[PDB]
DNA sequence: TTTTTTTATGTACTCGTAGTGTCTGC
DNA sequence: GCAGACACTACGAGTACATA
């Protein structure tokens, strides 16, 4: 069936979308604001197995139709999607273009045809763009899709002409237990990887299942290793990967949670693991440790928001601007205007 | 296959032919003045028709033609000159070789030119068979140390008289290029047959044409000499490589510098650069690159040259490469910057 | 893929088929922003099988009676899609059937159906588009023609293939410039009568128009300069061509 | 298989005439003087903010300026020609999805086929949509086309912004800026709309669409659209308000209140107990920034609180009271500058705490 | 007669005779020179920012050189040859669009057509426009011919944007700059415009379209052909002022005095005033910025101030000599960052407010009081 | 003479290879280019080049001079000097700006027509405003914005090497000697405001013009924004 | 002695190849 | 006839360059 597997939550938004989609009053552009692996894609999938089904009833598919095999296969005519290029994290103008003038002629079955686009937010500003005229005016059944972490990074024209459906993460408690009836260890780690996640199980069960916990783990112990000595370059180790935005969001939540404690909040993001917040919140001062944490976070987005960028360098220096921090007697940053 | 340099690749041409010749290894002029020699030394002996022939993927053999018919009006024999692609060849062509050795008649010379091969490739079919009684010979431009003895002695050849200062000034402005060395040698003797030149006019018959590939830039940085650095960026006009090799270049020794830095108060510097031989000639121009600097002059380094790293790649900046002359001139009088600019 | 419902059946030699399509493909759009425009429109009558083609500035329409009753239906079929129909046509004695649906054209040559997918637009209205009155109507042999517009045409502008006729009583003036100025003038002795007149125009369009019907007789109708001209053979009217004019 | 395919609202309700338009006013009096008065030019650019018309105003333009009637400042609507315009068949009406057609190869194309007459409209319009995605090669090819036009030929641009589009041509043609539709113009189209389209409506509804619309019937209409699936057929106003994610609550001046006064744990209790209800952030700081202004507001002269303001008049003229003039501003300064990060934070939450903690550090003393 | 065509000012009112041009002299007068002293150099090139009238001064020294009569530099208006060019389609001007024309396909077979003798005239005029859009090989096939073409061939060049050529290009033709013009001459021209028009017009709304047109002439014009449609046919004030967006309403000057003089109820009160005229708000800040900068250069000069902001010199005056320099300079950094944060801010209007209440405050020679400790 | 041979495609140059590699005895030819690096190596080491220098400012007055006096136009030598000048070395764009200046000059080249021209050939502008910030000249830096807005040149880059020029010279205060290639025709009044002057002052001054650049872009104008660069950074000493 | 490491989108140009009009002594 | 020439025109690829 879905590629990803269905998630229980995500069966009344269902419901209320098929319903939206039998009357026929569809917006034909139903951007799905969900946090990345919670399950829009697998939404996006079963609506749109359900839409180019020629011969649907109630409100699932039939799965017998000729049509059904056919996206079961993974090959269709009327069912265009749109996923950055192998190796590239990027979906060009030219892939959208090519949809698009395909998209023109009749639905190739006597049916409906659905374009789907893997993530919005990567469309590149003139793929983006081109995707107008499309979407605004489309030819006669005619769907489209489209998923995203946060609408407001979208350029505006596009979000402008789209329905925004959103899907709120399950409440806590019924996340943590799935995830405990999914994922084994300690609740209080659980709980902790959920919220790092924004909220997202799906993301949680990700960073559990792949090697990121482990180097969570690593981190956390050079971090130990790190505060109260002040050797904050040896977290370079554990931050220059691949996946080092991911990383440096970790660090950015650890500064956080100092920052709460200092202020004394009950409720901390990185509960799992309290001496290391408690270090960070006796060593570091406040003043110094808010300055730690704009520039973690103003690094992190420049290592997401600039393709192909030299992350080890960043990193570095971002180690080096704590090192300069820890020393007394410097001037902190101030968020500039 | 027997790997020798062309000084001997001489005596062997002098000698008997051994088959197939292999002149490989990236060469500025020496390759072709090579190639000249071998063509001059068949001339005088039997194979004088030289067939240019191209190796490169996606081309038929044409050579199949010449090797399986022998000339009919003026055999002379003759010989087959390759030209192999700056990757090296595939396995079919290296197979097709060999095909074309088993076609190989006794009046056919096979010469094959290119740069170094792959040990796949350099072990092919064609080379093993071949390695019976073909021969390999290499060779490659002279560094920056190596060139005054070179000019002089090619001086010396063409019995031309040169001086200290005239060897100076060839090997600051024409510095591995030695096509514009060849060039400029005889310039200076067909415009002066006096035989005599000591600085006279060997700047007005020399220009600033020479490589300048990345990795000596830091070799001036790391001694912060303003007027050389300015100059050395200077000589990088008009062969201008992208910024962004000298960028990895700089940021990969920044970063082996910084680590170093970081680890002097453990293991000593010698015993560390035993961990990065990284080949510095010997690892020991690092050694008094690293005596001259203090912590903070490489925070103040590293933060002008990580401000660069997002100025060329977040928004294409125009003046970035312009900001290499920035970055590297003010490191060379900067003990430490009190903050000010802190990037 | 499956069968269709709006299926009109057709029996006709491949020859009426070839006859039209070579009528009416010279003046088919090419990659234009028009889509709709790519393509033939098959438009089905009690009398013919119409078939219009338009770049939006030639529109070229041959009707070639069919001997069936044809509920009205106007189809577009795209530009690959008409290649093909026309390079499956040979022989001229199988009967073709070809078969329309909703969203595409099937068609039954010999012992093979071969498909194409079809445009989805709605086609102008070629009728308003043919001018609503012929007040000015001239005769004049298609080879004499012809033979005059290729001399024309050979000097003319390269890029801008654009002749001007002005016609007087019983006369066709051809004149024809160029960069690198050239002046090419031929008269023509023509069946005409009425107002004096003058318009420019693409030659090549003519031409190909000229080259596609090839009677004994053709005769145009046309009003003013900025009007488009109507051409068609004085024998029948089965086929109709509008060429749209320069200047304005 | 609905009416074609518009069942959309946002669809279904662009204007038809030029009486049936919202707003822009200057525009509309600009095109109706040139029509009628004679004063036709033949390049014309209507530059503004999305869904403020400026399509829609070009189609009708083309309308007008291709009527049986003759060049008529009002479209006819009825006759044949406006008839093929809508449903697009009209072949003089060139419309270009320029952000799709971006390669100069194409804009050559169009231009060479310029010089032939209309083949049945008195003007050849060439609609040209989202202009700024030509290529710059594209924008200079057009110049001497734009610049001196056969007397036939008439081009339209419909362009989201101008400045991007090169000096020269921006120097060619009628610069029309759509002045953005305020809240009362958005709030009497939308009730106007709903009334024929017989769906029951909340005033209060209403207003919120339109204030969260920051000027734009398209964007306003679509959020219509996403509560009438919410507001089962009709546009209510707790859907819209759980939809839309508003402040109906109190606790926006209480977090203001904990934020001036340094109550680090009161601020993160609140915090926490907003995302745990589900609020949406960006309108928290939204609000913030309002109260501020209105603190700052009656600080400076009093009794210039209104309806909600002149209610909670008994904490805000006391926040007036003991907070100086000039910590207020920097209060402001760094709400709207957390507010300009936000979508530059991998969380939403995370972004707006980090804005009050950065808010906190003016006064971290305990 | 008045000829009731209603044709777009730009085209109608382009150039005919040398002397209509707008009063460019330093290109003018050279070419004049030229002309009457027989050097006529083969190829030279035009530059300037847009509509300044390269392209026009380029027909005008062509319909000079393919006169009837001797090479005069000042072209009649009736001979055979300056009528057709005048008419377009001159069968000696070669007008190449070369935005069209970039592929070498084209240009070589220009370079073979060259040689050619032309049919009228003396010359055939090569009139390439939009220059720096040829492709790269393009020009180096237009080198060779332009450093030699032959005895009757000249080469007339009109770009934007010089800088793009290639440097030998610049160096095998003359360059002529095309100063942008300044605000007396444009409004002159475009009193001669409506003049001749027979269209009303108000001195207020023509200094209006020429400090809107950015030194211009066609962004003048064009202004002034939508402000006719603008206003019921005639260009008025008013009409001119509400098209623009000005703040010509109650000025601007009220409001930045409230500022120094520290009246929160008076900036209130043209607040409210602009709110209900509908003024868009950035606009306004803008112009208190502006207001600000003049105040400042008049400061260090007196002689800073434009004749077209006459209407309240005194009071500028008075300003300038009241506020101490880093008053004005706090004044215009809270206004900048109030600019800046628009955008940002919950709403124009309150963000505007937020911003002048600001910068009231934060006055050291009469801050807002601190409430009570 | 086969001229601008960079032009030559790959093909073409592999034909061209194989006539060099065997040319024929009785027949050479020449050949011309002025991008050298974009002929294929083989060509190159083949050929003999010659390299051909850019004239020095010297020779292109003298062969003016030569050639004003040559035909028939009197010339004064400052003039000449400016033309030599605005050629950046070569001598086509010498005759080139000698034609336009006969013909604004009217069969003169007087100072004049040169003068004309000196709004363009104009250069020195960006360190004269760095030596008049650190004191009120009075109609200098009147003179200098009035130079800058009818030049129009890029206020951004402006206002980097006014950056740049500050920073070298709080290099300088620094170091005695910390650059001394830089403006070697300004070494002898831009080391005094390398010396004299505070460091403390420049250190404000760079503060000044950071800020202006930063706010530079929201502006009603860039030309007003460094207008109050200006004057924000003479408001203070 | 083998050593790190930016893109999307567009525009030209030149070389094969492939398909097709047209027509010439075969 | 006529197929093969012979031309001619269009398409893909590989490369070089530009600009944001
Ligand atoms: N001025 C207006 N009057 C009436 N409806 C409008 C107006 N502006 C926008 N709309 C509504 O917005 C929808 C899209 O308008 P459109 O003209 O495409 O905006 P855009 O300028 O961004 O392309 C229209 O279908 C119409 O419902
Ligand atoms: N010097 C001028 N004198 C009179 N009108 C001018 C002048 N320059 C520009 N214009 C106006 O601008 C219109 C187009 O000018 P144009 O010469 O095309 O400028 P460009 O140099 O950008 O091509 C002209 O029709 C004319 O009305
Ligand atoms: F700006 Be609109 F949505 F075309
Ligand atoms: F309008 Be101009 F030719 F820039
Ligand atoms: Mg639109
Ligand atoms: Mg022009
Ligand atoms: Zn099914
Ligand atoms: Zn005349």
């Amino acid at each position: 069936g879905p590629h990803m597997r269905w998630y229980p939550w995500l069966r009344p938004d269902f419901e209320k979308l098929v319903a939206s989609y039998q009357a026929g009053r569809g917006h034909h552009a139903l951007l799905i604001q969900a946090l990345p692996g919670m399950g829009d894609d697998a939404l996006i999938y079963a609506l749109s197995r359900y839409l180019l089904c020629q011969q649907p009833q109630g409100h699932k598919s039939c799965g017998h139709c000729r049509g059904c095999q056919l996206m079961q296969a993974g090959t269709h005519p009327d069912y265009y999607t749109l996923a950055p290029e192998k190796g590239k994290n990027t979906l060009g103008v030219d892939a959208v273009r090519e949809v698009t003038e395909k998209l023109n002629e009749h639905a190739r079955l006597g049916g409906a045809k659905v374009v789907w686009v893997t993530d919005a937010a990567l469309l590149t500003d003139a793929a983006a763009n081109a995707l107008l005229k499309t979407l605004e005016e489309p030819p006669a059944e005619t769907w489209f899709f489209l998923a995203t972490r946060e609408p407001e990074r979208l350029l505006a024209t596009l979000r402008s002409r789209c329905r925004l459906h959103y899907l709120a993460p399950p409440p806590e408690q019924y996340a943590v237990t799935w995830l405990s009836r999914e994922v084994t260890m300690s609740q209080d780690a659980l709980l902790a990887a959920l919220r790092l996640s924004a909220g997202s199980p799906g993301a949680a069960l990700a960073l559990f299942q792949g090697d990121n916990w482990q180097a969570r783990e690593t981190l956390c112990q050079a971090l130990a290793y790190s505060v109260p000595s002040g050797d904050w370059y040896s977290l370079l180790a554990a931050l220059n990967h691949e996946q080092a935005p991911a990383r440096l969001h970790w660090l950015a939540t650890l500064l956080m949670d100092a920052l709460k404690r200092h202020h004394g909040a009950a409720q901390v993001t990185n509960v799992d693991v309290p001496g290391l917040v408690a270090e960070l919140a006796n060593h570091l001062s406040p003043s110094r440790l808010q300055a730690i944490l704009g520039d973690v976070c103003h690094i992190r987005e420049q290592l997401m928001s600039v393709t192909g960028i030299n992350r080890e360098l960043l990193i570095t220096d971002l180690l080096l601007r704590i090192e300069h921090y820890l020393q007394p007697g410097v001037v902190l940053p101030v968020p500039h205007l | 296959m027997i790997r020798l340099y062309p000084e001997q690749l001489r005596a062997q041409l002098n000698e008997g032919l051994r088959a197939a010749y292999l002149l490989l290894g990236n060469d500025p002029l020496l390759l072709q003045e090579s190639q000249d020699a071998v063509r001059q030394v068949a001339a005088a002996q039997g194979f004088e028709e030289h067939h240019t022939f191209s190796i490169d993927p996606n081309t038929d053999w044409n050579a199949i033609f010449s090797l399986c018919q022998a000339m009919s009006l003026f055999a002379s024999r003759q010989t087959l000159l390759l030209l192999l692609p700056e990757n090296g060849p595939n396995a079919a062509i290296n197979e097709q070789l060999l095909t074309l050795t088993g076609l190989l008649h006794d009046d056919l010379l096979l010469i094959v030119r290119g740069n170094k091969l792959s040990k796949a490739q350099e072990n092919a079919a064609w080379f093993t068979a071949l390695a019976n009684r073909s021969v390999q010979v290499t060779c490659q431009t002279p560094e920056q140390a190596q060139l005054p003895r070179w000019v002089a002695a090619r001086a010396k050849q063409l019995n031309l008289e040169l001086d200290d200062a005239a060897n100076q000034v060839l090997c600051y402005c024409y510095e591995g290029n030695l096509l514009a060395l060849a060039q400029a040698l005889e310039r200076l003797s067909l415009l002066w047959p006096d035989g005599k030149l000591t600085l006279p006019r060997v700047e007005q018959a020399v220009n600033d044409a020479a490589h300048f590939t990345p990795f000596h830039w830091v070799d001036a940085l790391l001694m912060g000499k303003s007027k050389r650095a300015l100059h050395i960026l200077q000589q990088l006009r008009l062969e201008g490589s992208e910024p962004v090799i000298l960028l990895r270049t700089l940021q990969r020794e920044l970063l082996l510098l910084v680590n170093l830095k970081r680890q002097s108060a453990h293991t000593p510097l010698r015993a560390l650069f035993d961990k990065h031989r990284v080949w510095q000639n010997r690892r020991g121009m690092m050694g008094e690159a690293l005596n001259r600097l203090s912590q903070t002059q490489l925070r103040q380094a590293v933060q002008l040259l990580t401000r660069t790293e997002l100025t060329l790649k977040q928004d294409y900046g125009q003046s970035v490469w312009a900001e290499l002359e920035g970055l590297s001139l003010l490191l060379c009088h900067k003990p430490l910057a009190d903050v000010f600019i802190d990037g | 893929l499956d069968d269709w419902q709006s299926e009109v059946e057709f029996t006709l030699p491949q020859a009426t088929m070839k006859r039209l399509i070579e009528a009416t493909q010279f003046s088919m759009a090419h990659q234009d922003v028009r889509y709709y425009l790519n393509g033939m429109l098959f438009e089905t009558e009690g009398e013919e099988l119409r078939t219009v083609a338009t770049d939006g500035h030639r529109l070229a329409v041959c009707s070639m009676p069919i001997g069936q009753s044809l509920p009205s239906h106007s189809v577009i079929v795209p530009r690959k899609g008409v290649i093909e129909l026309m390079r499956m046509l040979d022989g001229g004695d199988n009967p073709l059937r070809v078969q329309i649906g909703s969203n595409n054209i099937r068609a039954h040559v010999g012992d093979f159906i071969f498909t194409s997918k079809l445009v989805d637009g709605r086609f102008p209205d070629y009728r308003r588009v043919l001018p609503k009155n012929p007040d000015k109507h001239l005769e004049a042999g298609c080879d004499l023609l012809k033979q005059a517009f290729a001399r024309a045409a050979i000097l003319s502008n390269e890029k801008f293939r654009g002749v001007r006729l002005y016609v007087s009583e019983n006369q066709l003036k051809i004149t024809a410039n160029n960069p690198e100025q050239e002046e090419a003038e031929e008269i023509l002795d023509v069946t005409y009568s009425g107002a004096e007149m003058e318009i420019g125009f693409n030659v090549s369009y003519v031409l190909d128009v000229l080259n596609a019907l090839k009677c004994e007789n053709v005769r145009m109708m046309l009003t003013d300069s900025v009007s488009s001209v109507q051409i068609e053979d004085a024998a029948s009217q089965s086929a109709a061509y509008v060429v749209m004019p320069m200047r304005l | 298989g609905p009416h074609m395919s518009y069942q959309v609202l946002a669809r279904k309700w662009r204007p038809q005439t030029f009486a049936d338009v919202v707003g822009q006013e200057h525009v509309l009096t600009a095109l109706a003087n040139g029509l009628s008065l004679g004063r036709i030019h033949h390049a014309y650019l209507f530059s503004g903010t999305r869904g403020v018309g400026k399509t829609s105003i070009a189609r009708l333009l083309a309308k007008g300026l291709n009527c049986e009637t003759g060049i008529t400042a009002t479209p006819c609507g009825v006759c044949d020609n406006c008839r093929e315009i809508e449903q697009g068949r009209f072949v003089d009406l060139i419309e270009i999805d320029a952000a799709s057609r971006t390669k100069v190869e194409d804009t050559r194309d169009l231009l060479d086929n310029v010089q032939y007459a209309p083949a049945r409209g008195r003007f050849k319009v060439y609609l040209i949509d989202e202009v700024h995605m030509l290529s710059r090669h594209s924008f200079n090819a057009l110049l001497k086309t734009l610049e001196e036009p056969p007397e036939h030929v008439k081009f339209l641009l419909a362009t989201t912004d101008p400045q991007k589009l090169p000096v020269t041509i921006l120097s060619r043609c009628l610069q029309f800026h759509l002045k953005a539709l305020d809240v009362e113009q958005i709030r009497h189209q939308l009730e106007h709309i709903l009334n024929e389209e017989h769906i029951a409506h909340e005033p209060r509804a209403l207003q919120l669409l339109a204030r969260a619309a920051e000027g734009s019937l398209r964007d306003a209409l679509s959020l219509t659209d996403q509560a009438i699936a919410s507001g089962d057929g009709q546009v209510s106003t707790q859907a819209v308000s759980a939809m839309l994610g508003t402040l109906d609550d109190d606790q926006a001046l209480s977090l203001v209140e904990a934020m001036v006064e340094a109550n680090g744990e009161r601020v993160m209790a609140l915090i926490n107990e907003a995302a745990a209800r589900g609020i949406e952030w960006e309108a928290l700081l939204v609000e913030m920034l309002g109260l501020l202004h209105r603190i700052a507001m009656v600080q400076l002269s009093p009794a210039a609180l209104g309806n909600d303001m002149a209610a909670i008049e008994l904490r805000m003229r006391e926040l007036a009271r003991t907070i100086p003039p000039t910590d207020i501003q920097l209060y402001y300064q760094t709400l709207l500058i957390g507010r300009k990060e936000l979508p530059y934070a991998p969380d939403r939450r995370m972004g707006v705490e980090m804005t009050l903690l950065r808010a906190l550090a003016f006064h971290p003393r305990m």
